[PDB]
RNA sequence: AUAGGGUGAAGCCAGAGGAAACUCUGGUGGAGGCUCGAAAAUGGAAUUAGACUGAAGGUCGGCGCCCUGGAGUUAUCUUUUCUUGUUUAUCCCGCUUCGGCCCCAAGGUGAACAGCCUCUAAUGUAGAUAAGGGAAGUCGGGGGAAUCUGACUGUUAACGAGAUUCCCACUGUCCCUAUCUACUCGGGGAACUGGCUUGUCGGCUCUUCCUAUCAUACCAUUCGGUAAGCGUUGGAUUGUUCACCCACUAAUAGGGAACGUGAGCUGAAUUGAACUUAGGAACAGUUCAUUCGGAUAAUUGGUUUUUGCGGCUGUCUGAUCAGGCAUUGCCGCGAAGCUACCAUCCGAAUCUAUAUAUUGUAAGCUGAGAUUAAGCCU
């Protein structure tokens, strides 16, 4: 899935 | 004779074998 | 008025009438009459 | 899957191995739970189910041709009590469960007893078949 | 990028 | 009416409706396609009230000034009073006191105790026709035809060409 | 005895047994 | 646990394990039948004809081989491919349709076997629930097809994993066969469940009743009769958690009865444990005698509405107010016995005084 | 009341008297079997 | 556990780098948040009353706010490692503010954010209090911090009920007036 | 959003206070405290016990009519 | 010195059946072999009045030859409490000290020799409690049934405090730990690599590292590239194996720490869904689970040395009252504190401290009476 840092 | 074959698993008729679980040649 | 319910709250049994008499310190009568376990809430 | 929408955190309650009343007239009496879907991961810890969570159970007692393989099955009732977002802790007296399929339709026609209101929500089907919520 | 251990 | 919907992708138009009674959801197709309401903080309408409007116990106060209530035992209402302007079928073993409340007859769709949820008029393929109105599938094979649809005749996207011919 | 017993319990009753 | 392989068991690796090896035998089980055989008279030599259902890899068709007469017709049925083995007839098929029934009626022209021995078992990790219930249906099964294939005074050999359903396989068995016994071979080590069960004189019924040999009512359930008792004096006595169902004709899981159902009934214990409520009529004579009583007052009629929250000093005063409605609604032979036991007695006393007369010898 | 004779040899000889008890019952538990025990 | 926080030992002070923390209670507000499955329903949860000026012996509503302050110790205990516990100076972010006093506009009583007896450890709220949803670190009499800066933050919080019940204990009421008057007459008050 | 009261000692029940237990009559019960659930566990009887309003106004304490 | 409890052998007496013998039913008798106690992996070149000890501080059997009618307490009650042949047996009820056989030692309770009372911060051990589940932990955890097995009769015989397997019930063994009482980290050590080698035994699970990447990121699923930031499970060991069997999950990848190394067991975020897009997708908008981490006690559950309140059993203060002892004596509830995924809140993927409320109506009316900060408010 999509991170914070994506 | 033939009862001690048929004993240990030879099926043979009068005196030739059709089909032996164990060799004959090392059969005592 | 010595409010020794609050004084020798949390204090195991075996040492609460020796103890009493520090919070202090025929009295020995009225703090031992109920034994080492059994010291009264409010003395006068 | 079939499950409609989302679904909030209820007390875990039932791990593997516990045995729950069945609540459908589909000619069983107790279930056995083996499984649980979408448990999650963590060591040693045992997968434990609560209301509403669709899990794997075996008919232990019924008829013999409804215990010929493991089947769904779907938590109504919950002898642990948890809490409910209206302001409640709430708790059943009993575990109960009903039998279904992978999509989420259930082999019996009707529901006997309560069935919780959050289980009677995420499946459709279950609130069409119960008679009795909360 | 994690530079790697030269030998 | 040949009408078809869908509830956030679920046939079960009748459970999550009722004629008109709306469940509230996260977006406003399913009202387009037809009362935002909700019982005891849920959105199966169509379970849980009756009319043609009884509302169970467990309604809160607040969602009954936002639309009668019924103290008995069976609060899937929608699931055990089929019902129309006239006749009004129950459960068999429905309480005397609230038969008072709702032409009520103690009947089963071919044994079928559920008369809300197994009948709509359109009654599930499993009935006798001692019994027997016309027995219809719905929903692509969904013997359950009181949940899922409402009779307008709003039904799921599923429905074959010939169920909804039926219909 | 019983002479000593009640002359005890009336000293008692009056407060003059010590 | 530990996810180890099951080769890495402390049991698993055996001395009839390496005997099976060192001997040609194709598992250790085909030991079982080794000495089953030689606890029932050496049954296999007498057969001459023989059936193995589920027989991988062919241990018992070859224990069979070597122990009955040489051209015998031992037939192997099996769901997974098995090797060919000398003088044994194996194929591979479902034994629980018509496909294994046409092949063996296809192999069996016209010989009935003398003894079918079954050693089915299921792929096991299921979780035991349903193991060994399919272990019991395959059985079933594997009897089903015997019935048909063997002749009167025959031997029906099968393992049986040990459950609640296991007695009705016996009961099953004794109505078919004379002498249905079980037991348990050495080698077959003592942490499994498994059973071997042999049964022989099969009475080979010329009118058999398949509902005998079908597994939806074989496998029925039994009934409960409790005393519900303790549910009146042990109320709070949290009772054992209700995991059996509900009854088939129940749906409100509620009863309710007329009180005066419950002054005229027989059983006052098990109407208090079973109902949930007593009805009271106001517009009934019976209850017009009952009212004006010094009974129906004092917390009576409230304790009425609700039998489930009630505890034992409430029950008991309940059985005394049903108690109290249930009130208000010759010579010669005497002579014979004397003159008896007076000539006993007077015998009697001239033996001890003769006995007397020679002890100071 | 307990007697006094009682009193001394239930703290004198109890023990040992149990013990030679037991050893009695262990012999003649353990020579059952072997055959070649005739009186 | 996490090796951002490895320093496990002591706090410098208890004023971590502002108002006193008073207690906890709950609350329950009537919910809109499209799209989310307790939309126009009602939702309880507990808050937190830090005390704004006290009685120690020594921003707006609908905002969220971060605060700073050192978490309570428990002293030594035996990553399998033994030693200091708490008494760490912890930031914990994105606290709702639910109140900037126990009325709301649907409850018609006249009551004050302080409990039945005032809180556990701590007197009545006399002064400005905020109430911000959830737990913040620190326990209570601690000054804690508060500091400034997803649709959670732009959300309208209504609130309908507050819980003024005693914690001393399983309180029941919510005023002594409303307990006097449900109780009755007692023997002394004659 | 509505003030119940104890199914044991009739005292007011509030959002988050007490457990409620559901039994498989449909039937609810509301308890206040710890001590009115265990109270019931025990098949107690309310209105023997004199703590609560039901022995209260069982024995005219307080006024019911 | 050879004791005590139970069982109740010969013999004797009284009745019934039977020609006797003999067998039955009752009593007596009191005996015994009777019983019971290309090439990797760390970074790299018990004291202060209180309490205790508690009289055990030739031989055998039955019969005959300690309790009770001046001092102490007295709010109330109590003429009270302490001391000076007919023999049982076939023959002719306590304590201390005629017939088969061959070192002294008080009383009261104990419907049980017993036993009880009296006169002259952390760690470890043990114990108890605990919501939901109920052996899922581990090699292997009060009843019923069936098998194996050992000495061995007249029906699936029976028997053994033998062993094994299934059924029901119960349980902190486990998920998953938490609270209370009493006493009270040693982690770690001490037949030669001549730059080898690759693509044609849950035996070490606070950990660290490698990439030769299983998943997540970027370029329905196959192949490949950058990529190690992050994550890589729960059951069976019960029949058969050549080594596996059954599910959940995004996936359940392969290796080094000399064959990973002995106190024990044989062998800093992460990921997955849901609405809408959209009737077999996605970006945009929106709502929530899973795992991990940090914190907190409003509520719910748990725990009680507030030994807080109330109850019961045994015993002792002459009796009520009020108390003591029996390691909360046994119970019900429970404050404060502690505490729970059993409770709540927050979070190209690469670079304050620490060695009003509780119980339940008091004594002689009455939600009365008692306890309420020792870490409550005032
Ligand atoms: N339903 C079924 N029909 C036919 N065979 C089956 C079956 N279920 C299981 N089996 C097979 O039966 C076998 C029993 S193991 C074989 C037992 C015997 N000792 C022997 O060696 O012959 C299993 O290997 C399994 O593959």
């Amino acid at each position: 899935a999509k991170s914070l840092r994506a | 004779l033939a009862q001690t074959l048929v004993n240990r698993g030879v099926n043979l008729q009068p005196l030739q074998i059709f089909d032996s679980q164990v060799p004959i040649g090392a059969t005592p | 008025t010595i409010n020794l319910h609050k004084r020798l709250h949390g204090v195991s049994f075996k040492k609460r009438a020796p103890r009493a008499v520090k919070e202090i310190k025929e009295l020995n009568q009225a703090i031992w009459k109920r034994g080492v376990k059994g010291v009264e809430y409010r003395l006068r | 899957n079939g499950a409609q929408g989302t679904k909030f955190r209820i007390s875990l309650g039932l791990p593997v191995g516990a045995i729950m009343n069945c609540a459908d007239n589909s000619g069983a009496r107790n279930l056995y739970i083996i499984a649980v879907k979408g448990s999650g991961s963590r060591l040693n810890r045992l997968p434990a189910a609560s209301l509403g969570d669709m899990v794997m159970a075996t008919v232990k007692k019924g008829k013999p041709e409804l215990r010929k393989k493991v089947m769904p099955a779907i938590v109504v009732r919950q002898a642990k009590s948890w809490r409910r977002r209206d302001g409640v802790f709430l708790y059943f007296e009993d575990n109960a469960g009903v039998i279904a399929n992978p999509k989420g339709e259930m082999k019996g026609s009707a529901i006997t007893g309560p069935v919780g209101k959050e289980c009677a929500d995420l499946w459709p089907r279950v609130a069409s078949n119960s008679g009795v919520v909360v | 990028m994690r530079v790697r251990k030269r030998q | 009416m040949a009408t078809r919907t869908q509830f956030e992708n679920s046939n079960e138009i009748g459970v999550f409706s009722k004629l008109c009674l709306v469940a509230v959801g996260g977006s406003e197709n399913f009202y387009s396609a037809f009362v935002h309401t909700t019982i005891a903080g849920t959105r199966i309408i169509g379970r849980m009230t009756a009319g043609n409007l009884l509302v169970p116990t467990q309604t809160t106060d607040q969602e009954l000034q936002h639309l009668q209530r019924v103290e008995e035992r069976l609060s899937a209402l929608g699931n055990v009073i089929c019902c129309n302007d006239y006749v009004a079928l129950v459960h068999p073993d429905i309480d005397r006191e609230t038969e008072e409340l709702i032409e009520v007859f103690r009947q089963t769709i071919s044994g079928n105790i559920l008369v809300g949820s197994y009948c709509s008029g359109l009654v599930h393929p499993q009935t006798s026709v001692q019994d027997q109105l016309v027995a219809g599938t719905v929903n692509r094979g969904s013997s359950v035809v009181g949940a899922g649809m409402v009779v307008l005749a709003v039904t799921g996207l599923d429905t074959t060409a010939p169920e909804l011919s039926v219909i | 005895k019983y002479l000593k017993y009640l002359t005890k319990k009336y000293l008692k009753k009056n407060q003059l047994r010590d | 646990m530990g996810k180890t392989q099951k080769k890495n068991s402390k049991g698993r690796l055996d001395r009839y394990y390496y005997l099976a090896k060192e001997k040609g035998y194709r598992a250790r089980s085909s030991f079982k039948i080794i000495q089953i055989n030689e606890k029932y008279g050496h049954f296999l030599e007498k057969s001459k004809v023989v059936i193995d259902l589920c027989a991988a890899p062919g241990s018992w068709c070859q224990v069979a081989s070597k122990l009955c007469p040489v051209n015998s017709l031992i037939i192997g049925v099996d769901i997974v491919p098995m090797k060919p083995m000398p003088n044994v007839i194996t194929f591979q098929s479902d034994i629980t349709t018509e496909d294994c029934r046409s092949k063996l009626r296809g192999y069996m022209k016209t010989w009935k076997a003398d003894t079918v021995l079954h050693d089915g078992a299921p792929n096991v990790g299921l979780g035991w629930v349903q193991d060994a219930f399919t272990q019991s249906q395959l059985t079933l099964q594997a009897l089903k097809l015997a019935v048909e294939n063997l002749v009167v005074n025959g031997t029906f050999v099968t393992k049986i994993f040990r459950s609640k359903d296991y007695n009705k396989l016996i009961w099953v068995f004794q109505q078919l066969f004379e002498k249905v016994e079980a037991t348990k071979p050495p080698a077959s080590r003592n942490v499994s469940a498994e059973i071997f069960v042999v049964c022989k004189g099969f009475k080979a019924p010329k009118r058999l009743d398949p509902r005998l040999l079908d597994p939806k009512e074989v496998f029925e359930e039994l009934p409960d009769g409790q005393q519900n008792m303790e549910s009146k004096i042990y109320n709070p006595e949290k009772k054992v958690r209700k995991r059996q169902g509900y009854e088939e004709g129940d749906n409100l899981l509620y009863h309710e009865t007329s009180i005066l159902d419950f002054v005229r009934t027989e059983d006052p214990i098990s109407m208090l444990g079973e109902m949930n409520k007593f009805t009271i009529d106001e517009n009934d004579h019976e209850w017009k005698i009952l009212k004006k009583l010094k009974q129906t007052t004092d917390e009576f009629r409230s304790c009425i509405e609700d039998l489930k929250v009630l505890g034992k000093k409430d029950f008991k005063m309940i059985l005394r107010w049903r108690k109290i409605a249930r009130e208000i609604l010759g010579l010669q032979e005497k002579q014979r016995l004397n003159v008896k036991r007076e000539r006993r007695r007077k015998n009697e006393m001239k033996q001890k005084e003769l006995q007397r007369m020679q002890m100071n010898m | 009341k307990v007697s006094k004779s009682t009193k001394k040899f239930q703290s004198k000889h109890l023990k040992h008297t149990l013990d030679q008890r037991r050893k009695e019952k262990i012999q003649k538990k353990r020579i059952q079997g072997r055959r070649g025990n005739k009186t | 556990g996490h090796l951002g926080f490895l320093p496990r030992k002591r706090a410098a002070s208890i004023r971590a780098r502002l108002g006193y923390k008073a207690g906890m209670t709950t609350i329950v507000r009537d919910l809109d948040r499209p799209g989310s499955k307790f939309h126009k329903r009602e939702v309880v949860e507990a808050v937190t009353v830090v005390d704004t000026p006290t009685p120690l012996a020594q921003f707006e509503q609908n905002e969220m706010i971060d605060a700073i302050a050192v978490t309570k110790g428990h002293g030594f205990e035996g990553v399998a490692r033994a030693g200091q516990r708490g008494y760490h100076s912890r930031t914990s972010i994105n606290h709702k503010i639910y109140r900037v006093n126990g009325a709301t506009s649907f409850d018609r009583t006249k009551k004050t954010i302080t409990p039945m007896g005032g809180f556990v450890h701590y007197g009545e709220i006399k002064n400005d209090f905020i109430m911000v949803k959830g737990c913040i670190p620190g326990n209570r009499k601690r000054i804690v911090t508060l500091r400034k800066s997803s649709r959670k933050a732009l959300e309208e919080v209504s609130l309908k009920w507050i819980d003024t019940a005693s914690k001393f204990g399983k309180g029941r009421f919510q005023t002594p007036a409303e307990k006097h008057a449900f109780m009755g007459t007692l023997k002394k008050d004659l | 959003m509505r003030i119940y009261q104890c199914h044991f000692c009739s005292s007011p029940c509030y959002p988050g206070h007490g457990i409620m237990f559901v039994r498989n009559d449909a039937k609810e019960f509301r308890f206040c405290r710890s001590k009115c659930h265990k109270a019931f566990k025990q098949r107690r009887n309310p209105r023997k016990l004199k703590w609560t309003k039901a022995f209260r106004k069982a024995a005219g304490k307080e006024l019911a009519v």
